[PDB]
């Protein structure tokens, strides 16, 4: 009965989520965090980096993907019951573009907790989106119908970036670090960030600059027209909130 | 405190120290300091070959408390790229023999 389900609750350590606050600049204020997967085990903590290679050869990749998005929606649910309306950015591998079970999970979970889709922001690397355009394009279509926002991370340094934007038409962008580390002193970066910034605004694509660590960079992103910013200098990553 | 130093004396110490199942390769560095995941640190490494110190700018991807095993420390993943392939190669071609 209940007892057997209760005995189950005696849950241990395993995957969990830490969060990085994303701050305002040119954009609209809103509680926005980026979720980072982690693994706790008898005292030690691990970044996916230390275990995604073994996952990669056994292909747990997709399951751990679904687990993450589900925990995201969940966390998104609690924060609502607590009356907050928090938004979460979740990294997602292309392996999830074709996976059907992903859509289904997002749908079920999203309803389970009664959380709107606009609260879930799915980010994927630009490089992976055009190597998988079609599957990436239908994933966008499916997910967007539930109201979820999908965007491109590491966007900006390719020969065909601006043409992906007009084609993929994502909700937001996370500027590549190859453009973001430089801005305080690179003319090429200062112009490119503005080029990207001007093609995004007319459509309302949100711009994000991550891994930010200076005041100068902060100031350069602001002027160039970046909507959001993340990084140690802005806020740490942890369970917090 | 940002700048860490790890000197290994023999293929065995390097074998237990060298983490290979990581991405760009990794090395476990003992420290009783509190490093959090993602930390970008600078490690001066020295392998069993010579006393030359190798520069390694990596990220913390593993933290330990030395609880209830293995000394307490952090696992640093080598910098993505050429400079990573360099330290990772030097190490593999050392433990191999
Ligand atoms: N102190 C400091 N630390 C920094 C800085 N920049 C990066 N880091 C740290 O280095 C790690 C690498 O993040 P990543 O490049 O996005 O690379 C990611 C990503 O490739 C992979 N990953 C994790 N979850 C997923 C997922 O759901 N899907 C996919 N495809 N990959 C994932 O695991 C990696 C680890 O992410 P994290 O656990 O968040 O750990 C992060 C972060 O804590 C900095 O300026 N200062």
């Amino acid at each position: 009965r209940w007892v057997e389900q209760l005995r189950e609750a005696l849950i241990g350590d395993g995957f969990l989520l830490h969060y990085q606050p994303v701050l305002n600049l040119q954009g609209e204020p809103l509680e926005l965090y980026q979720a980072f997967l982690r693994l706790e085990r008898n005292g030690e903590m691990m970044s996916p980096n230390a275990f995604m290679a073994i996952a990669e050869e056994h292909d747990l990749i997709t399951e751990i993907d679904r687990w993450v998005v589900a925990r995201a929606i969940r966390q998104l649910g609690e924060r609502q019951r607590a009356g907050h309306k928090t938004h979460l950015l979740v990294r997602i591998g292309p392996n999830s573009f074709s996976d059907p079970q992903m859509i289904d999970t997002i749908r079920e979970q999203l309803a389970v907790y009664g959380v709107p889709g606009e609260r879930l922001w799915l980010q994927t690397p630009e490089s992976k989106v055009f190597t998988h355009l079609r599957n990436a394009q239908q994933f966008l279509a499916s997910v967007s119908a539930m109201g979820c926002k999908v965007g491109l991370e590491q966007f900006g340094s390719g020969l065909d970036s601006f043409q992906l934007l007009a084609h993929f038409q994502p909700a937001f962008l996370k500027l590549d670090r190859s453009i973001t580390g430089d801005i305080a002193s690179a003319r090429e970066s200062q112009e490119k960030i503005r080029e990207i910034t001007s093609r995004a605004q007319p459509t309302g694509i949100l711009t994000v600059a991550e891994f930010v660590a200076d005041a100068q960079s902060m100031s350069s992103f602001f002027t160039a027209g970046v909507d959001y910013v993340q990084g140690d200098f802005v806020a740490p990553t942890g369970p917090l909130m | 405190q940002g700048i860490l130093s790890l000197a290994l004396k023999d293929k065995a110490a390097l074998y237990s120290a060298y983490m290979p199942f990581v991405k760009s390769g990794g090395i476990f560095v003992p420290t009783p300091k509190r490093y959090m995941l993602g930390d970008e640190v600078f490690l001066l490494l020295t392998l069993p070959d010579s006393s030359e110190r190798l520069p390694v700018a990596g990220k913390v991807v593993w933290t330990t408390p030395a609880g209830a095993n293995r000394a307490a420390g952090i696992g640093v993943q080598f910098p993505d790229g050429p400079e990573g392939e360099a330290v990772r190669n030097k190490i593999e071609t050392l433990l191999a023999g």
